RNA sequence: ACUGCUUGGGAGUGCAGUGUCAAGCUGGCAGGUAUGUGUCUGCCAAAGUUAAAUACAGAGUAGGAAGACCGAUAGCGAACAAGUA
């Protein structure tokens, strides 16, 4: 970690303590992929088929109605990031 | 990892297979009493998350609850006093529907002690939460370290006191920190603590 | 009151510091936008069961109002604006 | 002490200083600050002129700890320096050193005529303090 | 609880540098850091 | 099934929540474990000496 | 999202209803002004128990210590067969 110079203001503003980079514990493993949790979810998608939303989005995604998809999903998910990932992953299931 | 399959199968409630299973049930559940005991949970994996264990003295109940907002029970729909306090149809109950189902059940059957409830199904008119009541005086319960807290008198009607997970949800206790400071031991406790007129003995 | 469609009024801009003919446009108040700081309050305050929660002014007495004139020198965008006397029929030409 | 109230003086004088006419009522005007914009308008405008209105930008969830920057002037650095230690402080010699966080001060405003040098040690300084402090032969050393 | 302390010392190179323009560069450096990127 | 040590599997036809096993045929199909649905959890029951078996 | 209550919480503090309804292969939530985006920081919700320090603001049980308090029109309604006649 960048040493923080003894000055009060600036790009490293602190008391000149010797900072310790660290992090590992267990919660950082949430950032990691759950390859097995996807194997499961993939097994459920090919079981259950698609959602009425998820089908309704692919019908739009057939047509060049790309923007009416994520703009349909955000209404159905709230998140716009979530709306993109869903349209994103759907873009593959359609591919 | 059978739970992992059965847990994500239920994360697809909108899938047409799960939408069909749920359809038949809500049909099937409409033609049943508001409370219905089950020898087994509809959702074994979900009941078990909430502390249900297939043991003696654990029993499951599917408690129905009408959906939609509260109509405030003023006579002829009239309301008196200030115009703010008027409004019959649109004011909503400040209580959860898992809470109301945990409370219907725990009041019908004071024999027991509800542990948790989970959503089971919901047609247009009703929601079904299957409660996991423990029977305090089953010996299996009394003698199991993981569960015998429920036996202690402090939890007699946890649900009526809003202690169950549902009753902590509407009670705001799903938030620590700055989003629940006015709420935090309790809304009442927060109120005392702020509205007390403290008189330090020497001021 | 007829008003000239253009005027050599004095200009505060550094580019100017001089009299310049100004393209006169009448000031019409802008649209009352939804996410004005105080519309959001009024909307939040109109949610619920109190009826009207703030007064609505009803009885006007003014028949006329001051005619603000937005101006702008040919030189630049900046819009100096200045008031006139009340009139029942301002109309530049 | 109840003995001393003029309640006790005017025991016998029927209206307790409230007047025979114009009787002592209750709330002859409203509770508290009622009519601050009406019948007490002359009052707030005379005495509490800025009382009504809004003036500036909001600062939602203000945290004053981050904002904490208490100040000590050059003219007051004798409060911190030991009088014994401060005894001989030629600018070209050794100087008392004065950490200001220890003493509870953050910035160093450069007010009056400092003349006894010190190596002030503080988080902030005025344009005029570091200048004065140098011209006295002392030196601020920045800390945090 | 252990902590730092200081004695006392002759002023050295400190007499030359103005710590303010040092303090104020470093403050301004952060304060207008986002506005000096766009320029 | 997942470890694919199973070399045949016998899902029961009927189950209180079919959800318990509803996924299972897709899971054997994925691990390419042979599987069969069979008429009653009661027969997988007695076959295993249990009064019901969701699977074998 | 809408509605409604609620909050100091302010383009939403918490909640509820209804609709909608995720993610976990640049995860999620918080980071007190909305949005899209990029960094960084803390966290890891939707299951559970848990003493002590705290309340007793018209309770009780069993005791105790008091008072710059009242002193029989006072102090509790009740110093008495008083929540009695
Ligand atoms: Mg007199
Ligand atoms: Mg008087
Ligand atoms: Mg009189
Ligand atoms: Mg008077
Ligand atoms: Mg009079
Ligand atoms: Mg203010
Ligand atoms: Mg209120
Ligand atoms: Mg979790
Ligand atoms: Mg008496
Ligand atoms: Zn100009």
């Amino acid at each position: 970690p960048a040493p923080r110079t003894g000055i009060i203001a600036g790009f490293n503003k602190g008391h000149k303590t010797t900072r310790r980079a660290r992090a590992p514990s267990s919660n950082d493993r949430y950032a990691l992929p759950h390859k097995k949790l996807r194997a499961v979810k993939a097994i459920i998608t090919d079981l259950v088929g698609l959602s009425p939303m998820e089908r309704r989005v692919q019908e739009l995604l057939r047509v060049g109605k790309d923007k009416r998809a994520l703009k349909f999903c955000k209404k159905r998910l709230g998140n716009f990031k979530a709306a993109k990932k869903r349209r994103a992953k759907m873009e593959e299931a359609l591919r | 990892g059978a739970f992992m399959y059965l847990n994500e199968l239920w994360k697809k409630k909108s899938s047409d297979v799960m939408r069909f299973i749920q359809r038949v049930r809500a049909w099937e559940f409409r033609h049943q009493h508001t409370v219905v005991r089950l020898r087994r949970p509809t959702r074994p994996e979900k009941a078990r998350m909430l502390g249900y264990k297939t043991k003696q003295g654990f029993s499951v109940f599917r408690v129905r609850v009408r959906r939609g907002g509260r109509k405030r029970p003023v006579h002829k729909g009239i309301t008196y006093g200030k115009p703010k306090t008027s409004g019959v149809l649109g004011v909503k109950l400040n209580k959860n529907s898992r809470a109301i189902a945990e409370q219907r059940l725990g009041k019908k059957y004071g024999n027991l002690r509800v542990l948790n409830s989970y959503w089971v199904n919901a047609d247009s008119t009703f929601v079904w939460y299957e409660v996991v009541a423990v029977d305090p005086m089953c010996r299996t319960i009394r003698r199991d370290p993981r569960i015998n807290w429920i036996v202690n008198a402090v939890h007699k009607h946890r649900e009526q006191r809003g202690l169950t997970s549902a009753g902590r949800k509407h009670r705001g206790l799903r938030h620590k920190g700055h989003k629940a400071s006015k709420l935090r031991p309790s809304v009442r406790a927060a109120w005392r603590r702020n509205n007390r007129m403290v008189f330090l003995r020497k001021r | 009151v007829n008003y000239p469609k253009k005027k050599t009024m004095y200009c505060p801009d550094a580019r100017c510091k001089a009299h310049k003919s100004f393209k006169v446009v009448q000031y019409k108040a802008g649209k009352a936008r939804l996410y004005a700081r105080g519309k959001r309050r009024y909307d939040r305050k109109q949610s619920g069961y109190g009826g009207q929660t703030k007064p609505i002014f009803h009885k006007k007495a003014k028949t006329t109002k001051k005619i603000v004139l937005k101006l702008q020198c040919s030189n630049c965008k900046s819009i100096i604006q200045n008031v006139l006397k009340r009139t029942k029929h301002f109309e530049l030409n | 002490p109840t003995r001393f109230k003029k309640t006790r003086h005017q025991r016998g004088s029927t209206f307790c200083g409230y007047g025979r006419v114009g009787k002592h009522r209750k709330h002859p005007s409203g509770r508290g600050n009622a009519g601050g914009q009406h019948h007490h308008r002359i009052n707030f405008d005379k005495y509490h002129p800025g009382y009504f209105g809004k003036c500036g930008m909001n600062h939602y969830h203000l945290k004053k700890n981050p904002l904490w920057k208490p100040t000590i002037n050059l003219n007051n650095l004798a409060k911190l320096i030991a009088k014994d230690e401060a005894l001989k402080a030629k600018k070209g010699e050794t100087l008392p050193v004065v950490d200001l966080l220890a003493n509870g001060y953050s910035k160093l405003l450069g007010n009056g005529h400092l003349q006894t040098p010190c190596i002030v040690k503080a988080r902030w300084v005025s344009k005029l303090a570091d200048k004065k402090i140098r011209k006295a032969g002392g030196a601020v050393v920045l800390q945090a | 609880t252990p902590a730092p302390e200081a004695p006392r010392k002759v002023t050295e190179e400190e007499r030359t540098k103005n710590v303010y323009k040092f303090l104020k560069k470093n403050h301004s450096a952060v304060r207008f850091f986002g506005i000096r990127r766009a320029r | 099934i997942e470890k694919k040590t199973a070399r045949l599997v016998m899902i029961a036809n009927n189950v209180d929540p079919i959800e318990l096993v509803l996924w299972m045929p897709t899971l054997c199909r994925a691990n390419k474990v042979p599987y069969a649905i069979v008429k009653d959890k009661a027969r997988l029951g007695d076959a295993v000496g249990r009064k019901t078996a969701t699977c074998v």
